[PDB]
């Protein structure tokens, strides 16, 4: 996204009805911080949400 | 098992193991006491016979 919202007006979007390869986003080597709670990002995209 | 890596699955499974083991010990002790009472009654019945 080109423009990001302010923190007090944090933007929310809802995503459903699609297929996502979370490993790609994980294996992007582009993020400073990447922490998952309740789940381990390393190839646990094998579940339905 | 399907949502976490082993390092934290260890903690979670430890909690579950602790709880279930304590439940089993409670159940077994109750059964031992009840069996003692039943044996006393059975001895009385044999004596009456």
């Amino acid at each position: 996204a080109t423009r990001f919202a302010s923190v007090y007006a944090w933007n929310r979007k809802r995503i459903s009805n699609c297929v996502a390869d979370y490993s790609v986003l994980y294996n992007s080597a582009s993020f400073s911080t990447f922490k998952c709670y309740g789940v381990s990002p390393t190839k646990l995209n094998d579940l339905c949400f | 098992l399907s949502r976490l890596d082993p390092p934290e699955a260890e903690v979670q499974i430890d909690r579950l193991i602790t709880g279930r083991l304590q439940s089993l010990q409670t159940y077994v002790t109750q059964q031992l006491i009840r069996a003692a009472e039943i044996r006393a009654s059975a001895n009385l019945a044999a004596t009456k016979m």
